[PDB]
């Protein structure tokens, strides 16, 4: 059986029945890593970076918020975690950031044991999956899709923004 | 369990992951993590001997640091590829 | 199964909303190896009421009328200690052994964990699940003053302010 994105490959088959499964495990990590922690990772990875991406560039395009520190005053997204973890932005936000992941590692040790918990569920603003299967797993390979893109976006936003020391267009 | 006889070990030794993992791909991966580990040697060598400039241990590099921990795995590594190698996989 | 407070873990079989204020929280398990949680709820409700105190008196003692006499004045709750002297603290603290050794039996007992006699008036001539509803504010005041105590106390020890003095 061949993966349906490389035909000239045989199939990844433990990623079969997951969301997102578009046969794409050419170096096949799933084979011999578990899968359930590979796919908590791609989530959080994807949801960590769609939001770092939007604050870049929304910072980018102004957007700072009032009163705001002098010190952060002429900043760019870049060049912008020294001036904030100087003042204490940083560090008050790790505190929290920090007691979630806590809880999570636990989750996930249990979700690995056999514990019942899909891997990157946190049973959190659920009411908005919809109802039936179906609409479900759209609104998750939405989330997904929407994930994986912002991942590489926030890459070239970075990136590029550095390099080239550049504004909201190429950033 | 982990009990084994005969000249080579049974692959559940090797853990739940590299237990999956083919031979070749061990063999690589040990290839590369001792080269790693060399050249961090070497490298952090010419700090420590060049003139002066490495006080206050400016010589200790993290990235080399890090490196230089593949030695240990590469041994891990090359002993394990030829394990799955003798099971067949 | 799963937690009520926390929707994504499996709840610890002890903590089975028997008791009050019961919201399902174990995340590490501490009560597994506990043949009960009777000491521990004494315990809980032991630091709460005690904290509940301490808090209020911080306040007070930074912000409020102090008792006659220098030495007394002190605003700075930590200098207190010293300042009144060792008699003064020595005196409690004779009063606070005598009452946790007459009580020992109760800590170490079966009775319902918490009760040593003192409860007014209250809790009385009222069905049991009005009483349980009284025993919940109680775990929930306690949890709060807790929490509280530890930021009080950090605040004025970090920040160096007046625990009233909100300036930014
Ligand atoms: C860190 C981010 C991350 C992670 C952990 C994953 C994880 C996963 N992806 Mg995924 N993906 C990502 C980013 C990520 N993705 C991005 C940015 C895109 C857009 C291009 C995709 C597009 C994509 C597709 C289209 C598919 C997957 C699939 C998978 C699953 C199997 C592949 C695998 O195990 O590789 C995980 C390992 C990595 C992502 C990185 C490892 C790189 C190695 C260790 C370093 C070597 C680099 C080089 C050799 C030098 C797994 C759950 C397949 C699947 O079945 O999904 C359910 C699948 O069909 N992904
Ligand atoms: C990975 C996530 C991430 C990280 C690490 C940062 C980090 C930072 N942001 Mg930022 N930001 C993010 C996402 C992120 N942001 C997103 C998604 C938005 C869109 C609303 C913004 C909007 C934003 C503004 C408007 C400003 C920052 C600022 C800052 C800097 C000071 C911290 C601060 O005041 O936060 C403030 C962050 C917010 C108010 C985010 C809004 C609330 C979030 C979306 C809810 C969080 C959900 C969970 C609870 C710091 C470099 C400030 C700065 O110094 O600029 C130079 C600033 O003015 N960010
Ligand atoms: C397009 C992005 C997107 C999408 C489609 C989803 C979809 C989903 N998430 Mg999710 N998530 C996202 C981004 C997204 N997420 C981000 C960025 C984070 C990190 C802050 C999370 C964190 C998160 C957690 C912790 C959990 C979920 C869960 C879920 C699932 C439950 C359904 C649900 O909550 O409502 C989905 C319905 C919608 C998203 C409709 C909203 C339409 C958008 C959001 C308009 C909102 C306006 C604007 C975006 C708000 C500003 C945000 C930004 C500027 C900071 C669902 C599949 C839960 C779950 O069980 O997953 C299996 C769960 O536990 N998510
Ligand atoms: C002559 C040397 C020698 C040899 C041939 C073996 C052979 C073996 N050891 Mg072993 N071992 C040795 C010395 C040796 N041991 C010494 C001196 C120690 C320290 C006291 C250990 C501690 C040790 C542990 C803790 C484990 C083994 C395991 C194993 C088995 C699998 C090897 C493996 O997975 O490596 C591949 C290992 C890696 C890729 C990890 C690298 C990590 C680096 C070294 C740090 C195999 C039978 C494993 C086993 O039997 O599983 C039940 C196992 O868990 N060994
Ligand atoms: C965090 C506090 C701290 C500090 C300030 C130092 C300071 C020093 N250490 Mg030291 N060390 C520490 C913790 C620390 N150590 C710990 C916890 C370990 C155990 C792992 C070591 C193990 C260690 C070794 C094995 C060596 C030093 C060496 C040195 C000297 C030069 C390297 C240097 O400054 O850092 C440079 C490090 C960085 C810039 C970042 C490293 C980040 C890591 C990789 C993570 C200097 C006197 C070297 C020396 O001069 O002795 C001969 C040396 O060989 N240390
Ligand atoms: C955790 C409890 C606690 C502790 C250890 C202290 C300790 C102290 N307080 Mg203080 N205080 C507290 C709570 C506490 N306070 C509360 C809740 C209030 C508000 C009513 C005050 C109001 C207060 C004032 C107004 C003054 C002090 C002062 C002092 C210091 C001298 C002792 C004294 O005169 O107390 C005075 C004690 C009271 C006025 C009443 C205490 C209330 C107790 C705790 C009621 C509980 C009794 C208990 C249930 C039954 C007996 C227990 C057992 C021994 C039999 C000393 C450092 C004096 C000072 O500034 O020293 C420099 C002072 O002038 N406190
Ligand atoms: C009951 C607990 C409690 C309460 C009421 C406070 C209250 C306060 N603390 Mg404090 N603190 C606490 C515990 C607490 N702390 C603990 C446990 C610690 C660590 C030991 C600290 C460490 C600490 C430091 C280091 C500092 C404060 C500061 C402050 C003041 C400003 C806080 C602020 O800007 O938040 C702003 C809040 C946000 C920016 C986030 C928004 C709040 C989230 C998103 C939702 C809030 C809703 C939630 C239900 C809160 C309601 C409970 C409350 C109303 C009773 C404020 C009086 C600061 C100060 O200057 O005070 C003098 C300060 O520097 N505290
Ligand atoms: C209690 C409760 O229930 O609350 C609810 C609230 C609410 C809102 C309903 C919920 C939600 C969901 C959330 C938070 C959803 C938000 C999702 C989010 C934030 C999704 C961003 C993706 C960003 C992307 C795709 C970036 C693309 C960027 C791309 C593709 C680029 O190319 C950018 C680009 O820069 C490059 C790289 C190169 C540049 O040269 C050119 C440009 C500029 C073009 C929850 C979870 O249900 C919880
Ligand atoms: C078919 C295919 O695809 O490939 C094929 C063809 C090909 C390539 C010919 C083949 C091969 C591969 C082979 C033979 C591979 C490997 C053989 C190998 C790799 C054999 C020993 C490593 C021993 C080490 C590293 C020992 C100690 C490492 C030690 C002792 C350390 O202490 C490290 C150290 O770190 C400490 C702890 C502190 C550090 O700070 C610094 C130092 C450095 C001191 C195979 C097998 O036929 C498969
Ligand atoms: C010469 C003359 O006549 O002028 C006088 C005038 C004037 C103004 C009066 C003066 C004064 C001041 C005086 C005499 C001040 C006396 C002050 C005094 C005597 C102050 C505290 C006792 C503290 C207690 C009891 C604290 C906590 C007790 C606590 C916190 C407990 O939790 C008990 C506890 O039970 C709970 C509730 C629950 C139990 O499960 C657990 C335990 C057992 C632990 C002068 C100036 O000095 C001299
Ligand atoms: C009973 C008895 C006794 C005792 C005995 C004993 C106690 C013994 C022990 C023994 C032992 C206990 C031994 C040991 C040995 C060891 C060894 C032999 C080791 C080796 C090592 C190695 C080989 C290493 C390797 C490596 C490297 C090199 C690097 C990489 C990694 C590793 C680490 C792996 C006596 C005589 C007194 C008397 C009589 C009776």
């Amino acid at each position: 059986a061949k993966s349906k994105a490389l035909p000239w490959l045989p199939n990844p088959s433990n990623l079969d029945g997951r969301i997102g499964a578009n046969g794409f495990d050419p170096l096949g990590i799933s084979e011999y890593f578990p899968v359930d922690y590979l796919v908590e990772s791609e989530i959080k990875h994807g949801r960590v970076c769609m939001m770092a991406w939007a604050g870049y560039v929304a910072v980018d395009l102004g957007a700072r918020i009032y009163p705001l520190p002098e010190s952060m005053q002429g900043v760019t997204s870049a060049t912008a975690h020294d001036p904030a973890v100087a003042f204490g932005s940083m560090g008050n936000m790790f505190i929290w950031i920090a007691l979630f992941e806590m809880v999570g590692w636990i989750g996930l040790s249990q979700t690995l044991q056999g514990s019942g918990r899909e891997p990157g569920d946190f049973g959190w603003g659920k009411q908005f999956m919809g109802k039936t299967q179906a609409e479900i797993d759209t609104m998750k390979l939405k989330e997904l899709t929407n994930g994986r893109a912002a991942m590489l976006a926030f890459a070239g936003v970075v990136t590029q923004s550095v390099l080239y020391d550049k504004g909201f267009p190429y950033f | 369990d982990m009990t084994w006889e005969g000249e080579y070990p049974p692959s559940k030794v090797l853990g739940p992951i590299m237990s999956k993992m083919p031979s070749g791909l061990l063999a690589i991966i040990s290839m590369a993590s001792l080269g790693v580990c060399v050249y961090s040697c070497v490298q952090t060598g010419f700090l420590l001997r060049e003139p002066g400039a490495i006080e206050n241990g400016s010589w200790v590099r993290w990235y080399y640091v890090v490196e230089g921990l593949g030695g240990p795995l590469a041994w891990g590594t090359h002993v394990a590829s030829w394990i799955q190698r003798k099971n067949g996989m | 199964e799963m937690s009520k407070s926390i929707p994504f873990l499996t709840v610890p079989e002890k903590l089975d909303g028997s008791m009050a204020g019961d919201v399902g929280f174990d995340p590490m398990g501490l009560s597994d190896i506990q043949t009960d949680l009777n000491y521990a709820r004494w315990a809980e409700l032991k630091h709460g009421r005690i904290c509940m105190l301490a808090v209020v008196g911080m306040v007070w003692q930074e912000y409020g009328p102090h008792l006659p006499g220098d030495a007394y004045a002190t605003k700075d709750p930590w200098e207190a200690i010293s300042s009144v002297g060792f008699a003064s603290n020595f005196q409690t603290l004779l009063a606070i052994g005598v009452v946790e050794l007459a009580n020992w039996n109760k800590y170490y007992g079966d009775g319902t964990p918490g009760d040593i006699g003192w409860t007014g008036g209250q809790l009385s001539k009222m069905n049991d699940a009005q009483i349980k509803t009284r025993m919940e504010s109680e775990i929930v005041h306690c949890r709060l003053a807790m929490i509280a105590f530890i930021g009080a106390t950090h605040q004025t020890f970090l920040l160096h302010k007046g625990l009233l003095d909100f300036s930014y």
